[PDB]
């Protein structure tokens, strides 16, 4: 073990990679090892409750998770030589070389069929690890996609992750998924939700993966339906009965009820995978394919990552964005 | 994963008896402590099982750390705070600065000596390191349910059964049988000793009537010697108290 106790010094910070929730996020160098490695840093007592809750949960989740597809927290470090509050925690993480919004956004990489054949089959099957453990992840999007140099998928940030317990009577948090990502059950108001959650997330992915633009690109909720419902059809309990159980189903709808266009707003894409495409966008929850099922389909069965080459991308993350304010 | 679990000869080597501090004394040490952080979670409303995790990091602290280096409530108070966060229960550290400091005197909580907030602060960093960041822990209470709902001999005998060992299981949280055996373990002994108690025949409301060994449905390999130790040991408790 010694989950806790080494020091930082141990590491060779090469540059500040970014923020997440609790502090600063860093690429840093291991002396002895010879892997590279991401730490999310955790200062204490700059909020008065100590060690931070968020950071807790994601330890406590991240211990009971291990995938080839999961992202890789390889222990815990200090600042050391501590008393002292100087002393700060240190999350060490296997280093990812991009995130899919990045590689997605630099304008500068393709994605044939078998490439998103590929990814597809890791990402669901990081997935089903975690929905066969009794663990939904609720921040499923294209910046938490991580994806390295020699083609492996990893799905990451935790922190939103939560246990749930099968088909029982057990209430969660309304508003967890992104607003391009979030399925339709949320934006109604239900509360206690699935791993379905989970999987509308991935359909988003994969409609992205062909398109260079997300699917769903709204600001408020109201409009974020409507857009789901020009595509996917408007909820109704013809083809998802438990509507009239939700919250908000009278109070918030689309001015037209639209028929499911899905097929036709994306007739470019692949048949196997505009079907399993469809599969995962079903507005029932209890309709939507589960990460079993989603493995078992056509455009993943025979899939195997291990014999595919990958594609090649920039050996580092850049968007590129013009210059904008 | 670590090792969580010593042996009866470990136990009399912790890093307080090393530094002179005697079995007898440690003992009540240990006592005290755990049953400040069951009077302070309880006065502020909290889950039995976040009050019986402040109590595990509790003991298991005092098996790398001696009562003459840290003081007792000062830890109790510090497990507490970390347990409320592990167990979706927060509570925020100035309630538990509060709630100690209205059930302790003054040379009690001279523990937490000029500035009472940053004793528990300052110390959640060596907790976290000492109990290596492994923060899910599980307790009896929950193997003690699911054990007795397959026990069919008699209603109102087997929820007698069950209240009673439901309190021997707070009683162990005393004792340091969570640093000897798995809580599956003293879901088993506690249920035993309340049989003893009560003078109720376990083997009757089993599967196997004709098998004494009725608790091996459950645990595999745990033989009665082992039950019985802990039986003596919680027994102990009660040098004084009406056992019951
Ligand atoms: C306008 N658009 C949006 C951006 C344009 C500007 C632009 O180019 N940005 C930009 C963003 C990131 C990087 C970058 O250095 N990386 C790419 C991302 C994965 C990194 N490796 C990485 N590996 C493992 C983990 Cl767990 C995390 C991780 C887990 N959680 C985290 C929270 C925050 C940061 C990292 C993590 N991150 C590497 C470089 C440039």
């Amino acid at each position: 073990i010694d989950w806790g106790k080494r020091c930082v010094d141990k590491f060779d910070i090469i540059g500040i990679i970014g923020e997440g929730t609790y502090g600063q996020v860093y690429k840093a160098r291991d002396k002895d090892t010879g892997e590279m490695v991401a730490l999310k840093k955790v200062r204490l007592d700059n909020e008065k409750e100590g060690f931070p809750i968020t950071a807790i949960r994601e330890i406590k989740i991240l211990r009971q998770l291990t995938h080839q597809s999961i992202i890789n927290m390889k222990e815990i470090v200090t600042d050391k030589e501590d008393k002292k509050d100087k002393g700060a925690f240190y999350l060490v993480f296997e280093y990812m070389d991009h995130d899919l919004m990045g590689l997605l956004e630099s304008g500068l990489v393709h994605f044939n069929e078998n490439h998103i054949k590929s990814f597809m089959r890791q990402l669901m099957e990081g997935l089903d690890y975690c929905h066969k453990k009794n663990f939904l992840h609720r921040d499923i999007k294209c910046s938490n996609i991580l994806l390295n140099n020699r083609g492996q998928i990893k799905l990451a940030d935790f922190g939103l992750a939560r246990l749930y317990s099968s088909e029982e009577s057990r209430p969660y948090t309304n508003k967890v998924i992104t607003l391009w990502y979030r399925p339709p059950e949320l934006l109604l108001g239900e509360e206690r939700y699935t791993p379905a959650i989970d999987v509308w997330s991935c359909g988003c992915i994969l409609g992205e993966l062909f398109t260079k633009k997300p699917i769903f690109q709204a600001n408020q909720e109201l409009a974020q339906l409507e857009l789901i419902s020009r595509i996917c059809g408007s909820p109704c309990p013809a083809v998802w009965p438990d509507v009239i159980k939700l919250p908000y189903f009278n109070t918030m709808k689309p001015k037209k009820q639209y028929r499911r266009k899905l097929r036709e707003e994306f007739v470019f894409i692949p048949a196997a995978a505009l079907d399993l495409f469809d599969y995962m966008l079903a507005l029932d929850p209890s309709k939507r394919c589960t990460a079993e099922q989603a493995l078992q389909c056509e455009f993943l069965r025979d899939v195997e990552p291990s014999k595919m080459p990958p594609p090649d991308l920039p050996l580092w993350q850049d968007c590129h964005e013009l210059w904008s304010k | 994963k670590p090792c969580w679990y010593w042996d009866k000869k470990d136990l009399a080597h912790t890093p307080s008896q090393l530094e002179g501090l005697d079995p007898a004394t440690e003992a009540r040490y240990r006592r005290e402590g755990a049953r400040f952080i069951f009077d302070v979670g309880t006065r502020l409303g909290l889950h039995y099982d976040t009050l019986a995790t402040g109590i595990i990091y509790f003991h298991r602290f005092y098996m790398f750390h001696s009562f003459k280096q840290f003081p007792r409530y000062v830890t109790g108070a510090c497990c507490l705070f970390l347990a409320g966060k592990v167990e979706e229960t927060p509570k925020k550290c100035k309630d538990i600065i509060k709630t100690a400091r209205s059930l302790l005197n003054d040379v009690q909580f001279g523990q937490f000596g000029d500035d009472p907030k940053e004793e528990v602060m300052v110390l959640e960093r060596i907790l976290l390191q000492t109990i290596k960041f492994d923060l899910q822990v599980e307790h009896p209470y929950q193997f003690l349910l699911k054990y007795a709902k397959q026990l069919k001999g008699d209603k109102n005998k087997i929820q007698k059964l069950v209240q009673m060992a439901w309190t021997f299981v707070n009683d162990s949280l005393c004792t340091t049988l969570s640093l000897q055996w798995e809580p599956e373990i003293i879901a088993v002994a506690v249920m035993y000793l309340a049989g003893r108690l009560c003078k109720f025949e376990i083997q009757e409301w089993t599967s196997k009537p004709m098998y004494r060994r009725w608790w091996e449905q459950f645990v595999q390999d745990v033989p009665v010697d082992v039950l019985e130790d802990i039986c003596h040991q919680i027994l102990d408790l009660y040098s004084q108290g009406k056992q019951q």
